[PDB]
RNA sequence: CGAGAUGGU
RNA sequence: CGGGAAACCAAAGUCUUUGGGUUCCGGGGGGAGUAUGGUUGCAAAGCUGAAACUUAAAGGAAUUGACGGAAGGGCACCACC
RNA sequence: CCUUUAACGAGGAUCCAUUGGAGGGCAAGUCUGGUCGCAGCAGCCGCGGUAAUUCCAGCUCCAAUAGCGUAUAUUAAAGUU
């Protein structure tokens, strides 16, 4: 309640906004660079990796199905990444030990929906889009 | 303590006019107190006005009419200049109609109308409406 | 007294966490 | 007809696991499986009969519903990938089981 | 149930297949602006307070 | 059946009056500030002018010893587009009950609402006549006046209740829980009725006293009335 | 002032 | 009086009609008063004090039910004497 | 290349407009066939367990239009610094 006033304050009142500002939840995880650290992918909105291994994870309640996923390892860091396939059927297409482009869920790097402890999605295979795949424009070239 | 004399002068009045009192009594009285009740006065917002002497910087008892709606300082005396006065009667005003700010130039105490007619700026006092 | 006993808990496994690094070096 | 449980509960539909019970046996992508233990979170070690043993989960048909329980008989769904993994489709009775090596189904392995 | 759970693809491939039925070209540009005007506005029946909508089928 | 006389009948001295002698308009009711109980006054006044909007339809209910037990709550704007405006709310078993009762509530709440100019005074007045505000429960509303042809600064609750009040220009300003349209919609109205009873200079000069309606008519309520 | 835990439909 | 989400408060009032002076200090729920560095102490410990990761609510005041190995009246051989 | 100008150049079944949607927020179907807590959808609240307004398709309708959708940084909304 007792904020200071008088015609000589600004010092004060400069120096106690910089102080409090750190205790905004955004603000800090945007200007410390842990965060950035951190993120497997260093800043980008898009990386390149490569398949390792197809997975089905449980929902969560109050809802029942088994989510189709991959396991995936980025070219640029080597680290270690789970992914969502999105529409019906397209895990037939993915294959093994082959590159996949992946982006984000939709929410910044927290989780989406249903799905425990998946963060990223894929977008293409082995060079061609998974709508052009679903919707019969292309096909996988061998 | 009693770090500035106009506060409370203004303080006084606005809570004797919301109880719907005749009269109140102003203490301490000051030089800028006299020169801003003038101001009320002179557009018609207060009623006639007497001070008594006490050898100790003296009382003033006011005549109140039931026109008044507020009356309000502004702390730091803040400098204004002519091309942002605009931004301050935007602010502080209940409408373009009516209401005036009080400010303090080197050609006086007066209303925010005046100090235009006379080319000046100077430094924030209050407002009435 | 949930969050006395949780205190308490905390307390002593710092206790033991203290003793075994201090031995170390 | 005879509860078996005991409750306030009458708010459900009856079970009636009776009559056209109808005897069914595997497709492609399927085996038959004793249960070895059972673990928490709706989740189980099962050993299906030519000897790869598995983590197996029920599905969301069978809750609260078909309770399984240790060297029980079951119907399990393989994986086209995670070969470690499965789901159980079925419970047979100890009346079914028998029925089943009676067939020349089963191995001799299963016990009933 | 056939074949196995955790089966992808299953409901795409079950369902039956329908050719297109549709023939005629649709108006594009300032012509349909055009058509829209006068379906919606110029000439119009009436109802009781419980209004329908564009698309109702019962 | 045919709409022939004789639907209403008085139950008050003001309804006798109404219906009888040279009580003119709304105005000279409001001015002796009386209560209006009687819906057929505003109807023999403003009558087919008045329009009419359901601004939501709202289920409420208590916990009892079988069930939880339901009823509807309708509230309800109106309005004549020049000056007039009015709010009401009902709770019923059934909604079509609910609608047809907050319609009468909203006709006996009605007051008088006042405009004014942002500039020079050409024409007629179109916008409120200096800043107000109004409460209900922890939401609050702030109107401001505005230059000629801006139309209204708002979002659709209190945009509905100024354009039935017949303002053509005004910013605007809320806060607190505003996702209640309930006291959204009374701290609007609470905002609209107050501009009538701001003190302002051009109401400064003194005020003449006159006779009220029951004075003035005292013995036609006499002579051949109950 | 005896002893009186627990909860698939 | 007036204020407030209300319970309530002559202050917890004189606030969208928002500025008497001035000190400390909060920013959805957890991880956590934890790890790590410094510092004080004979010891127990005190002071200062993160992040990765995780989540759609956690919480306040009040209303109508149901329930109590809570209290007070009254009743029944599908209860007891 | 643009501008200027002789000769050929249109009946629509072509000289054929697309990208996202139709439970709510938020414009637009309590149509018809398939699946059956499966396959899948869903920013958020939520849809699917044999009579699905939400999945997969046909028809009809909505919005912007030579353009429309998605990931990620950032300003407003935030009187949530």
């Amino acid at each position: 309640m007792g904020k200071c006033r008088g015609l000589r304050t600004a010092r004060k009142l400069r120096s106690h906004r910089r102080d409090q500002k750190w205790h905004d939840k955004q603000y800090k995880k945007a200007h410390l660079g842990t965060a950035l650290k951190a993120n497997p992918f260093g800043g980008a909105s898009h990386a390149k990796g490569i398949v390792l291994e197809k997975v089905g994870v449980e929902a969560k309640q109050p809802n029942s199905a088994i989510r189709k996923c991959v396991r995936v390892q980025l070219i640029k860091n080597g680290k270690k990444i789970t992914a969502f396939v999105p529409n019906d059927g397209c895990l037939n297409f993915i294959e093994e030990n082959d590159e996949v482009l992946v982006a984000g869920f939709g929410r910044k790097g927290h989780a989406v929906g249903d799905i425990p402890g998946v963060r990223f999605k894929v977008v293409k295979v082995a060079n061609v889009s998974l709508l052009a795949l679903y919707k019969g424009k292309k096909e996988r070239p061998r | 303590v009693r770090m500035n004399v106009l506060a409370d002068a203004l303080k006084s009045i606005n809570n004797a006019e919301k109880r719907g009192k005749r009269q109140v009594l102003i203490r301490p009285c000051s030089k800028v107190i006299v020169r801003f009740l003038t101001v009320m006065m002179k557009h018609g917002y207060i009623g006639e006005f007497e001070i008594i002497d006490d050898h100790r910087a003296g009382k003033i008892v006011v005549n109140l009419t039931g026109r008044l709606n507020k009356c309000g300082v502004i702390s730091p005396r803040f400098d204004v200049q002519l091309k942002d006065l605009e931004k301050w009667q935007n602010n502080l005003l209940p409408s373009r109609q009516f209401g005036f700010i009080v400010l303090t130039t080197s050609a006086g105490i007066m209303d925010h109308e005046e100090a235009r007619r006379k080319h000046t700026g100077g430094k924030i006092l209050g407002f009435f409406f | 007294m949930r969050a006395k006993w949780r205190k308490k808990r905390m307390r002593r496994l710092k206790r033991k966490r203290r003793k075994m690094r201090q031995r170390s070096k | 007809n005879k509860g078996k449980g005991g409750k306030n509960r009458r708010r459900g539909k009856n079970e009636n696991e009776s009559e056209k019970r109808e005897l069914v046996f595997k497709e492609d992508g399927q085996e038959y499986a004793q249960v070895i233990k059972m673990l928490g979170n709706g989740r189980l070690e099962a050993m299906c009969f030519d000897g790869v043993k598995r983590l197996c989960h029920i599905r969301g048909k069978l809750r609260k519903k078909v309770w399984i329980n240790t060297s029980d008989i079951i119907l399990v769904g393989l994986r086209d990938y995670q070969d470690n993994k499965a789901d159980v489709i079925l419970k047979y009775n100890a009346d079914e089981a028998r029925s089943l090596k009676a067939y020349g189904e089963l191995p001799e392995h299963a016990k009933i | 149930v056939h074949g196995s759970l955790a089966r992808v693809g299953k409901v795409r491939g079950q369902t039956l297949k329908v050719a297109k039925q549709e023939k005629k070209k649709k108006r594009t540009g300032r012509a349909k602006r055009r058509m829209q005007y006068n379906r919606r506005f110029v000439n119009v029946v009436p109802t009781f307070g419980k209004k329908k909508g564009p698309n109702a089928n019962s | 059946g045919k709409a022939e006389d004789k639907e209403w009948l008085p139950v008050t001295k003001l309804g006798r009056l109404v219906k009888d002698v040279k009580i003119k308009s709304l105005e000279e009711i409001y001015l002796f500030s009386l209560p209006i109980k009687e819906s057929e006054i505003i109807d023999f006044f403003l009558g087919a002018a008045l329009k009419d909007e359901v601004l939501k339809i709202m289920p409420v209910q208590k916990q009892t010893r079988a069930a939880q037990r339901t009823r509807f709550k309708a509230f309800v704007a109106i309005g004549d587009y020049n000056g007039h405006v009015g709010l009401g709310v009902k709770c019923s078993k059934e909604v079509a009950t609910a609608i047809r009762g907050a319609i009468i509530l909203a006709k006996l709440s009605i007051v008088p609402v006042r405009r004014g100019y942002w500039g020079n005074k050409i024409g007629k007045p179109h916008t409120v006549p200096c800043k107000v505000t109004g409460r209900c429960g922890s939401v609050l509303v702030h109107l401001i006046p505005a230059p000629r042809g801006t139309g209204i600064v708002s979002a659709p609750v209190p945009k509905k209740l100024l354009l039935m009040a017949g303002i053509d220009d005004c910013y605007t300003s809320a806060w607190s829980c505003t996702a209640t349209l309930g006291n959204f919609a009374k701290a609007t109205f609470d905002a609209i009725s107050k501009t009538y009873s701001y003190l302002t200079p051009d109401l400064w000069k003194e005020t003449v006293f006159t006779k009220s309606p029951y004075q003035e008519f005292t013995d036609h309520l006499v002579k051949t009335h109950t």
